[PDB]
């Protein structure tokens, strides 16, 4: 029984890694459209004042 | 024909100073020009908002930052956690 506990993990922690490396950055590179929010913004209030 | 000639000519008398010129305007009492050309050349930012989104306001975008940087007071203690789950697990 012990045999396939132990090799439940054998290929696990290894492929976390790569797993959670690119978890951080797919949760922390949301910032460039985020100020792109901010001009998309910007630009919605453009076109309302001068379609007002 | 005169008679459609003499209303052309009424439109180059009355309506003339109205719009064609800006001699204001003789039948009515109240003036034309105090109203559309001041008055209510703001009156498009008098039915929306002034000086703050006709000005449009382009304000930098609020700066969020980290985790305050400080992992050692919380992956060891998360690592103390993990160790709560996996006994949980």
């Amino acid at each position: 029984d012990r045999i396939d506990s132990v090799s439940q993990l054998q290929n696990v922690a290894e492929t976390t890694k790569v797993l959670f490396d690119v978890s951080k950055e797919t949760v922390e590179l949301e910032s460039e459209a985020f100020e792109l929010k901010q001009k998309v913004e910007l630009a919605h209030e453009a076109k309302a004042v001068l379609d007002s | 024909q005169d008679l459609y000639l003499r209303e052309l000519k009424d439109t180059k008398l009355a309506p003339s100073t109205l719009q064609d010129a800006e001699g204001n305007v003789k039948p009515w009492n109240p003036p034309q020009k105090p109203n559309l050309p001041e008055l209510e050349l703001q009156g498009p930012e008098a039915l929306k908002a002034y000086t703050e989104q006709n000005v449009e306001t382009a304000h930098v975008a609020k700066e969020s930052e980290e985790g305050e940087s400080e992992p050692i007071e919380e992956d060891w203690l998360v690592l103390d956690d993990a160790e709560e789950t996996k006994e949980s697990h």
